[PDB]
Order: structure tokens, then C-alpha cells, then sequence
RNA sequence: AUAUAUUUUAGUAAUAGAUAAAAAUAUGUACAGUAAAAUUGUAAGGAAAACAAUAAUAACUUUCUC
RNA sequence: AAACUCCAUAUAUAUAAUUUUAAUUAUAUAUAAUUUUAUAUUAUUUAAUAUAAAGAAAGGAAUUAAGACAAAUCAUAAUGAUCCUUAUAAUAUGGGUAAUAGACGUGCUAUAAUAAAAUGAUAAUAAAAUUAUAUAAAAUAUAUUUAAUUAUAUUUAAUUAAUAAUAUAAAACAUUUUAAUUUUUAAUAUAUUUUUUUAUUAUAAAUAUGAAUUAUAAUCUGAAAUUCGAUUAUAUGAAA
């Protein structure tokens, strides 16, 4: 008893996935820019059309944010947060980095103001939003024999098929390989002429080692090498990026289960595994410029875990598995993760964000009508408790108290 | 048409019966037929010694 | 005692008297474990009012002697 | 509640080698696996050369046919078994019968 | 539509789930240990099943203490108990409350499906 | 009322071609519960079969050569004769 | 081992014996056979369900054999 | 009757070497209101409405008279009369008070998505009360390959208490999941909704509700758990 235009879903799902930012005003904002900071430091923008094919490819958007409320997902610049946080990147020498904050200050946000500048500056991006996916068990996985771990190929396509698109090809294809690469064939097309699909060193490249079709029990071994190829490579930086990163610390064990029934360690899978060996100083990218970029979800459990990876707390080693697993921070130790506190938002950012809301047309109006400007402001600042973005954004939409 | 219950009965049933189950006839040349004759006939006829020498005993 | 360490509830009884010569027990236990050591002889359990004679099963070894001894009637309605 | 001219059950005249190996098939494996069986009763029988007994339902799931699958035979049937001999007299047959493996346990007439 | 051991299962049916309402012999912990031994992924569905994995499962269901059976111990079990004059199998006998209960009122369950043949 | 299977014709068999029902029958081996073995015909397919209670171990057939179970194996670390002379004591009957 | 094509099988159903006192075609003809009761038993089975058994071989023919 | 009374409230004073700390408290002693004042608007100096300025100022408990109902209690206890005194008095062992056709009250749990379940350790936020016929912390072991949870066992740290323990309150709020529901899944592509979209293929009246009833195994208390107790596990999964 349902139609195609009808909204099934619930509320959430609703406003990520119901297209209500149709009905929405253009707006001529600005336009996101590194090199450009200085004009545009602390005012709202819009980012480039190539930056947005690239962020909604690699998953930076997300369900929970309201962006919904304009016609394309807007940030602001901010001198404390994002530009800060953009000139250590540029400027450290190991650039890696972990964003770490209260529930809804702006962590993805940050991640995507990354990836952005990681777009305009001629770099590849290999986000991995939601870890949930792959450590949560809902989806196919088997033991692989070469590589001791467990694969899981349908996230693992999925993950291939969002860098082969969130990056241009003209870049992506600048790289040629190192080795020799055979692979299964799984085309509909020459299924009996083509069982085999062959890659060679230096006519082959990047691009079409990723728009190659395997079976399931090859695809960790593709994913495997497409790895190694980026490494190997100098001519192109590498932006590796982790969003609810906190869950991967805490859930310690998957839901998936061996031969035997005991559930299998993340570290025993092959998406885990090879995220931590990028974190880690192991899997080493040969140029420079390429970086990590981790990112925690208040969402997600907190533990001792984290916190004394970090400069922190002092290491209790009487504490749980469950809240303490120590190889997890030992990794984290191994490859020197700099932290990196997102600042709440100050009076003024705040003002300006209230502005462009007004701008767009968002507030209420008993906001606007009758009532002074900086006293509103002072207490959407109250309410959000001293300039949580969400919250803020929270009090001006979603009260109607 | 039938019930499970019905159909295993029938199932049990044509295990019984010699319906589409039973080979051709067993057809024999005139010297295979003899030969035949021959082997049953000795036998027989061994079979009646036995008999009297069991009885005798 | 019913966990299995600590177990069983084991009563004094006239147990080899019965053994050698066929006197049944008259138990007013009816909480003593059956033993392997006492399956074939005649065991006489209360019932609250009247002692039940029983001879006891191979089968009856874990139970105790009191559940063959039914103390209430088969109820029944005068349908008046 | 029985009418006439109503199918009910089955008969098997067993004779010569099949017959044979019924009986083996009794003594060896199925009423070794009758839990409490004295024997076929020494007051049973014709009173000349034929001596009879029966199984239970359970029992015929012994039958190594009906043993070998539980799952085939949901229900099953107790029998009549019927054996004659070419005894003059009934304890010629039991004793006939007992050198066959089959055991007597009754108070003879 | 995907038949597994003569019980029909709709498609969309997470497996371990489906294995666990449908069969008499496992819950919950069994279903998930068949599936592991089998090696499919949690909250694998009914319809996602290839031909050589249903068959493993109706191994597996074969190999493990199923139906008629399991259901024959415990009726096996309350012959048992009703062939010793006992009080429990007394209850079975006259279709009463067995543990311990009252029946001044409130005994309708164990009036409907107390007998000595249980489960159906 | 009556369950039934309701005939069809009967197919008529001629006088003299009337053939004897030679059932499918297999040579099977019964391993008895000792080591000794006999073939016989049966109908079901299963070539060996070993059988655990038969005469060849019943007391009845050699007379000259699990309630109880479970409680000697849940009361078997206190080995429950001497036990007896301890508990029984007949003055009290 | 697997794919397609062309076939073949599976519609699973009783009598297997000139059937012989369960029931069913009640008139022709041909061939063949014998019932019942009572008694002794046998799983539920009991006075009363089904199945088994219950008169005599002198002489004759054929077969094997001392 | 009201009032004095108690609890709770506001204020003041006292005391507490601010390690028995919670001073944001506890407890003795006061004071405080059955609130006051003024402007108007209706009805006759007052009384209800409204407005204003002054205040922390707004509840609950106990107390339920006379008579009546020959209301309830001789089973809290006592006493009158009357009856029993080898029994209607006294002690032990077991059984019963828990029986089950129908019926009648009180409750509890349910019949799923404005509602259920997993999870949430710099442990979100309470109060009141108990612990020398005790309260039992941490930690080890088993159920259980990690560990946590829950349940037992092991063994008693601390305190007989503003000091330690019972005891990290729970809803809340947040992520995840949820059949009925082809209102979803997974194979392909697809892309500026990517924890997602579109296309084409295949996915065909009690559940992944409920927890009655029963089977087996363990544990707890006790000398003893059969009639007849309480947990945990693996199955069972009515009715609704
Ligand atoms: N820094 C920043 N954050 C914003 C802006 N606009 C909205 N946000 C909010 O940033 C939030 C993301 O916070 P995040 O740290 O991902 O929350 P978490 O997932 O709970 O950790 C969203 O909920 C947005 O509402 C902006 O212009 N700048
Ligand atoms: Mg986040
Ligand atoms: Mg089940
Ligand atoms: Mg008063
Ligand atoms: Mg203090
Ligand atoms: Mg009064
Ligand atoms: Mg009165
Ligand atoms: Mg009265
Ligand atoms: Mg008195
Ligand atoms: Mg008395
Ligand atoms: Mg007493
Ligand atoms: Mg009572
Ligand atoms: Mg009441
Ligand atoms: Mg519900
Ligand atoms: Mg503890
Ligand atoms: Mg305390
Ligand atoms: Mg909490
Ligand atoms: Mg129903
Ligand atoms: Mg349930």
C-alpha cells in the first residue's frame, strides 16, 4: 500500500534520503579554496562542483547533519579549527592526524573540508566513512589462503568502485605499475573467451587495475595490490582518511564468526588489518604530502583506549579488553598520530552562522520579528552550550518549544 | 487431488506392486533351453541321492 | 541434599535385615533418596494416613520415596 | 466398529528358505532386543505340531528393513506368527523349535 | 521457496533466525554455531543461500539431534516417568499442572496440552 | 467418513502370464555383536550393518558364558558392601 | 567437471493365480474345486473381530536308493 | 470544627578545626501568613472580580465527635457463663492448609514501530533506608575464546556506620536493529541523496511479538525441597 512519491522511511532516513532540498534558494556563496583562505577566513561557503562529485562519491556528507536545509551541503572557514588544522597538514612531517572533539562540534565537517583541499590540490582520496560496515558483520566475507586474513568482497567492491569515482582519472591514471597483476575474470561479456584478466608493468595503470571484475576470493587479493601500486608510487599524494574511527578502537572483535563458533579480531580481517598497517609506520606511501586523516564519532562507545594512545592518561594495565586493548594503542604509538581538538565555535562564528541561516531563509520568525540581533545571538550561543554547532543548529530548527 | 499421507501411501504400495518395475521375459535358444534342462535335471537328481543318504543314515 | 555434590539424601533404614530375609521397610521418610543398593526390595511408604506397598523399580534409583506415595485422592465433582 | 468386506491388514505364507531365514532373523536379532521376553509360552500351540506367538508393534521395529530407517515407518503393526511343523504332537514341535534358538519358558501341559 | 530439510522458508529470512523458529531441536546458540561451522556471514537471508550451502545445512540438521526424535526422548521421557508410579507422571496421566502449582483456578494450559503424547 | 483409496480398474492379467513377484533384494552382511558375520537377502540397500544387542550378547541365548546408569555417573566422584553397613541401621522399622 | 540441444524416463495405485466360501456382473458356455460347525492355540483380542491347525494310505505309476 | 502538632518551605543564630564533609550539608533554637496593602468595576460601611507592589510564601500527614449498625474480633490478649479432665489437655513422625468441574473478586504479564530489544568505564542524573540472630567490596574460577554482561562458586577487604558495604539508580538522551511490509534484501550497472539514489533481474492472519506449558542438566537455602521452595542453562514456544 505504497507509492513511489509517498515517504516510507523514518524520520532520519527521511531527511537524508527524500530530496527536501528541491524546494531550497540559491544562494551565491563563496567558493572552498586553501590558496584562498585569506579572502574567505571566517564566512560561509559553498564548495567547488569538483570538490562535491568527489565528497559525495567518497561519503562525507552524512545522514544525521542538516544538510538538508540548503540547496548544496555548506561550511564555514574558521581560523581555529579548519584553516589551523589545514596549515599543520600542509605543514607537519609525519601528517597524521586524528580529529578528536565533543559530540557535534564538526569532526566530519573537518574531514570534509580535507578532502576538499585534498581535491583541489591534485591528491587521491581513499575515505573510509562508516567502519560499522565492515566490522559489523552484514555482509559476505571467507578466509583467504595467501593472505592470512578474512576478506569481505562486497565491501571491498563497493570501497574499489568510490575511489575509482571519488578521484579524477586523468590523475589516477598517471600512475603505472610496479608488477605484473593476473586476476580472475568476471565480466558478462567473453565469461568462456576471458577467464583471465592480465595486467603488465608499464603499459598497464591504476585506473584499470581498479575497473577490474573478479570474484569474490580475488577481490581482496585486487584490493591488496591496488595498495601496494599506491604506496609504491611517488608522482601522486595519497589522502587516506577514517570517519567514526572510535568504533573501530572499541569494537576490538567483529561480529563475524570462524569455523569454530568464536568471533574473529578486526586485526584477522583484511579491511581492519590494512587500516591499521596505514595508520601504523609500516605500509609507508613514497611521496610525501600523503596523509591520514582519522576522525572520532560521539556516536560511537568511549573507552581507556584512545585516551592513552594520546598524551592523556597514564596506562592502567589492570583495565579490561573491553575497555582497554593495548595492541591498538601500541599501533597507534608506532605511527606518530598528532592529535587534533576541533574548538567550539566562538561568538562571532556563531553571528555569522546565524546570518547565513537568515540568508537562506531557515530561521523562525519569532527569531527574526521583534527582537534584537545580538541578543538572539547570545542566546542561540547560550543554548548551544558556548557554540556546539549541532545543538546550535538544533535550537534554531528543530525546537519549536 | 491427494494428501501427503496419501501419496507415501501410494509410494509404499507401488514398492509392492509389479506395476513398470518387472524386467522382459526370460527367452532361451533350444541348445541354451537343453543345456538348462541338463543342469536342473542333475541337479534334481543330486539333490534326491543326498535325500536317501541323509534318510539311510 | 539435590546438587549433585553433597548428594544423596541418604536415611537410616532396615536395609540389610530386608536383604537377607524378605521383611518389607516400612519408611515414614518419604524424602530418602532410592539407591542402586536397594532396587528388589519391598518398601512400605506413608501416605499421611496409610503405609503404600511398593517394590522398587530399577528405574525409580534417582527418585525420591515419597513421589510413589500419593498423599491426596483423585479429585472428582458430585455433578448435582 | 467393524463391517464385512473391508480390507484390514495382511497375511504371508513363508515356506522353504525364506521362511528360514524369518526364523533366523527372530532368534538372532529381533527378540534378543525385546526387553523383558521369557520365551514363547510351553501352553501355547495346536495340539498337534503347530505352535504360535506374537510381536507388538515395538517390536517390529527390530526388523533390521524397518531398523535400518526409523524415519520411513512412523506407524507400525504388531503380528501373528503362525509357525507349523511336521511334529506329531506339540512337545515334539517346542522341542523341535528350542533347536532352533527359540526359547520356552511356561509351565508345560 | 528455499526448501531446507523439508521446511519451506520465505526469502528475506536472516538464516540462523529462520533455522531456530522452524526447527524443534535448536534455539537461538545452535542456529549460530551451525552457521559457523558452515561459514556463512551474520544476518545472511534465506534467498542468499547457493545449492551446495543448503545441502551442508541439511547435513549438518542430519548430523545434529532433530524432531521426531528429540520429541520421542521427551515423550520417551514422560512414558518413563507415567510406567513408575510417580506423581509427575500421575499429572501427565490426568492432564494437570506437573510443577508444583496450584489449580484452584488459572490450570487451562496444562489442561489443553498436559498428555502423555506432548508436543504436536 | 472411511479413509480410503478408491480403486482404479485392475489390469487384467492373461491365464499363464501371470509372473512371480521376484522382488530387488541386495546380499547383506550383519556383523552380529561378537565378530561373527552372516549374509543374508534384504531389500533395503545397505550392503554392512553391524548390530549392537542381538542373541550373540543377550543373557537368555548364553546363559553359561538408564535410570541407574545416570545416577552412577552424577554420584560417582563420592563412589557411593561398606556403604551399606554404614547406613543401615534395623532397630528403627 | 560443467553449459546448451535433442530425446528417454518419473503420472509412481494393489489381481501375478484358471485365483476357489471377504465383498463385487444373478442369464450362456468351457475348465476346475469344496463348504460349515466345533475344537486347540496365537500382539492389542475379551462369549463375540483375524490367521493357523484338526479322518485313513492298502494297492498303483514315476523318480532316487539299500 | 478551627487553632496549637508533625513533615516540607523561607530567613536568622548557634555548632561542625570543611579528612565521619554532603557546608550545594545536618540539627537544635527562634521568626514567618488562616498573608498584606492600594486603584478600579458590579452590587449593597462592606464583598466578589480585575489590575498593581510587597513577599520564599504553595502543599501533605496526624487528628474522623455523639449516637447508631446486637457491624468485625472469645484465633493478639484477657474475663463471665458453659462444656472437656487418660482428654476437647501434652509430645514426636509423616500428611494437609498448595486438592480442582463451573463461578467470583483483586493483581502481574502480555497482544510490536507516537514501541520493543543490543550497546553506552575519564562510568548522565536521585532520594529514602538497612547492615553483632550481620551488609559482603574487590579479585579469581566455571557457564562462555577473547572481555563485558548475567548467574553461581572460591574468599572475606572494609563498617557495626554522616566514616565501609547493600548500590556505577532507571527511565532519559545517542547510535544500531526490528516481522507483519517486493515499505526489504543482493547481482549487475548507475551518480553532485554514496551509513544513500535510480534502472533491470531474482527475492511467494502469531513474528526476529508473547512467554504459558513441559523435558533434561546444573546451582541456592536448609538436617530435609516427593507431595511443596528460589535461581541459571539448553530445548519446549498455549492462549492472546
Ligand atoms: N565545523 C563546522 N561544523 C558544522 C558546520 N555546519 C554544521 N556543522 C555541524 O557539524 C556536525 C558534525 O559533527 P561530528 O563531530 O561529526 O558529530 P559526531 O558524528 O557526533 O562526532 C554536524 O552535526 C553539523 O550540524 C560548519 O560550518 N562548520
Ligand atoms: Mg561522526
Ligand atoms: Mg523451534
Ligand atoms: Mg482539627
Ligand atoms: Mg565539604
Ligand atoms: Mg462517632
Ligand atoms: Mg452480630
Ligand atoms: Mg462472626
Ligand atoms: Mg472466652
Ligand atoms: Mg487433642
Ligand atoms: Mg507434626
Ligand atoms: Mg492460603
Ligand atoms: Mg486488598
Ligand atoms: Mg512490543
Ligand atoms: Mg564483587
Ligand atoms: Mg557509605
Ligand atoms: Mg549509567
Ligand atoms: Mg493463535
Ligand atoms: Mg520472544
Amino acid at each position: 500500500r505504497v507509492t513511489p512519491g509517498s515517504l516510507y522511511k523514518n524520520w532520519t532516513n527521511t531527511t537524508h534520503t527524500a530530496q527536501l532540498q528541491q524546494t531550497a534558494v540559491p544562494l551565491a556563496l563563496p567558493i572552498f579554496n586553501f590558496d584562498d583562505i585569506s579572502k574567505t577566513l571566517n564566512k560561509v561557503v559553498s564548495y567547488s562542483n569538483k570538490q562535491y562529485k568527489s565528497l559525495h562519491h567518497l561519503g562525507s556528507f552524512k545522514k544525521s547533519q542538516f544538510n538538508e536545509l540548503f540547496q548544496k551541503p555548506v561550511c564555514l572557514v574558521r581560523e581555529d579549527a579548519t584553516n589551523s588544522f589545514l596549515k599543520k597538514l600542509v605543514s607537519h612531517p609525519v601528517k597524521k592526524f586524528i580529529i578528536t572533539g565533543e559530540p557535534g562540534v564538526g569532526k566530519t565537517v573537518l574531514l570534509s573540508q580535507a578532502h576538499a583541499y585534498a581535491v583541489d590540490s591534485k591528491q587521491i582520496i581513499i575515505n573510509i566513512s562508516y567502519p560499522e560496515l565492515f566490522l559489523n558483520g552484514r555482509n559476505d566475507f571467507s578466509y583467504d589462503d595467501d593472505l592470512k586474513l578474512f576478506i569481505q568482497p562486497m565491501y571491498l567492491k563497493k570501497l574499489i568502485r568510490k575511489i575509482l569515482k571519488a578521484n579524477d582519472p586523468a590523475l589516477l591514471k598517471s600512475i603505472e605499475l610496479s608488477k605484473d597483476y593476473k586476476f580472475s575474470n568476471a565480466n558478462p561479456k567473453n565469461a568462456s573467451v576471458k577467464p583471465f584478466v592480465t595486467l603488465n608493468k608499464t603499459k598497464n595503470t591504476v585506473l584499470d587495475l581498479l575497473s577490474v571484475m573478479t570474484h569474490p576470493h580475488n577481490r581482496g587479493k585486487l584490493m591488496k595490490a591496488i595498495i601496494d601500486e599506491l604506496s609504491v608510487q611517488s608522482k601522486v599524494p595519497i589522502m587516506f582518511t577514517v570517519d567514526n574511527f572510535s568504533k573501530v578502537l572499541t569494537t576490538a572483535y567483529s561480529a563475524y564468526r570462524n569455523t569454530e563458533n568464536k568471533q574473529i579480531y578486526s586485526l584477522d580481517l583484511q579491511m581492519g588489518k590494512l587500516m591499521m598497517d596505514i595508520i601504523s609506520g609500516e605500509t609507508k606511501f613514497a611521496n610525501g604530502e600523503s596523509s591520514t586523516i582519522l576522525a572520532i564519532s560521539g556516536v560511537d562507545r568511549t573507552n581507556k583506549t584512545l585516551p592513552v594512545a594520546l598524551g592523556k592518561i597514564p596506562v592502567d594495565p589492570y583495565v579490561t579488553r573491553y575497555h582497554y586493548e593495548p595492541k591498538f594503542v601500541e599501533l597507534l604509538q608506532k605511527g606518530n598520530v598528532t592529535e587534533f581538538e576541533v574548538p567550539k565555535l566562538n561568538k562571532q562564528e556563531v553571528n555569522e552562522l546565524i546570518d547565513y541561516y537568515k540568508q537562506s531563509n531557515v530561521l523562525l520568525d519569532k527569531d527574526i520579528t521583534g527582537k534584537k540581533w545580538e541578543n538572539l545571538i547570545d542566546e542561540k550561543y547560550f543554548l548551544s552550550g558556548n557554540g556546539n554547532p549541532r545543538e546550535l543548529l538544533k535550537s534554531l530548527v528543530l525546537s519549536h518549544r | 487431488s491427494l494428501s501427503p499421507l496419501a501419496q507415501r501411501v501410494v509410494t509404499q504400495l507401488s514398492v509392492m506392486s509389479a506395476s513398470r518395475k518387472q524386467p522382459k521375459l526370460l527367452k532361451l535358444a533350444r541348445e541354451d533351453l537343453i543345456k538348462h534342462q541338463t543342469i536342473e535335471k542333475c541337479w534334481s537328481i543330486y539333490q534326491q541321492q543326498q535325500r536317501e543318504r541323509r534318510n539311510l543314515q | 541434599s539435590r546438587s549433585v555434590w553433597k548428594g544423596p539424601n541418604i536415611v537410616p533404614l532396615p536395609i540389610r535385615e530386608a536383604m537377607t530375609k524378605g521383611t518389607p521397610i516400612r519408611t515414614n521418610a518419604r524424602a530418602a533418596t532410592i539407591l542402586p543398593q536397594f532396587v528388589g526390595l519391598k518398601f512400605q511408604i506413608h501416605n499421611g494416613k496409610e503405609y503404600v506397598p511398593i517394590e522398587i523399580s530399577e528405574d525409580m534409583v534417582g527418585h525420591k520415596l515419597g513421589e510413589f506415595a500419593p498423599t491426596r485422592k483423585r479429585f472428582s465433582y458430585t455433578q448435582t | 466398529k467393524l463391517r464385512k468386506g473391508h480390507q484390514m491388514g495382511a497375511k504371508v505364507e513363508l515356506k522353504g528358505k525364506e521362511m528360514s531365514q524369518f526364523l533366523s532373523t527372530l532368534t538372532e536379532i529381533v527378540l534378543p532386543r525385546i526387553r523383558e521376553y521369557k520365551g514363547i509360552s510351553n501352553q501355547s500351540g495346536n495340539r498337534f505340531g503347530g505352535i504360535s506367538f506374537g510381536l507388538t508393534a515395538e517390536d517390529i521395529k527390530f526388523f533390521p528393513e524397518i531398523d535400518a530407517n526409523q524415519d520411513s515407518w512412523p506407524k507400525t503393526f504388531g503380528m501373528h506368527i503362525n509357525i507349523n511343523t511336521s511334529a506329531q504332537l506339540d512337545y515334539q514341535a517346542r522341542t523341535l523349535l528350542s533347536g532352533f534358538q527359540f526359547p520356552f519358558f511356561g509351565e508345560e501341559k | 521457496v528455499v526448501h531446507i530439510l523439508g521446511k519451506g522458508f520465505k526469502g528475506k529470512e536472516v538464516i540462523k533466525i529462520a533455522l531456530a523458529s522452524k526447527f524443534y531441536g535448536i534455539g537461538k546458540t545452535t542456529a549460530e554455531k551451525i552457521c559457523s561451522k558452515l561459514g556463512f556471514y551474520p544476518w545472511m537471508r534465506m534467498h542468499q543461500l547457493s545449492e551446495p550451502q543448503i545441502m551442508s545445512i541439511a547435513s549438518e540438521l542430519s548430523t545434529m539431534t532433530i524432531e521426531g526424535d528429540a520429541r520421542a526422548i521427551v515423550k520417551d521421557n514422560i512414558a518413563l516417568k507415567r510406567k513408575i508410579g510417580s506423581y509427575s507422571g500421575m499429572r501427565h496421566t490426568l492432564h494437570l499442572p506437573v510443577r508444583g502449582q496450584h489449580t484452584r483456578n488459572n490450570a487451562k494450559t496444562a489442561r489443553k496440552l498436559n498428555k502423555i503424547d506432548r508436543r504436536g | 467418513t472411511r479413509i480410503t483409496l478408491p480403486r482404479r480398474p485392475a489390469k487384467k492379467i492373461q491365464l499363464g502370464k501371470s509372473r512371480p513377484a521376484i522382488y530387488h533384494q541386495f546380499n547383506v552382511k550383519m556383523e552380529l555383536s561378537d565378530g561373527s558375520v552372516v549374509i543374508r537377502r534384504s531389500q533395503y540397500p545397505k550392503g554392512e550393518i553391524r548390530l549392537i544387542q542381538d542373541q550373540r550378547n543377550n543373557p537368555l541365548w548364553n546363559p553359561s558364558r538408564g535410570s541407574l546408569d545416570r545416577f552412577n555417573k552424577r554420584y560417582s566422584s563420592l563412589f557411593s558392601t561398606v556403604e551399606l553397613s554404614e547406613e543401615n541401621k534395623k532397630k528403627t522399622q
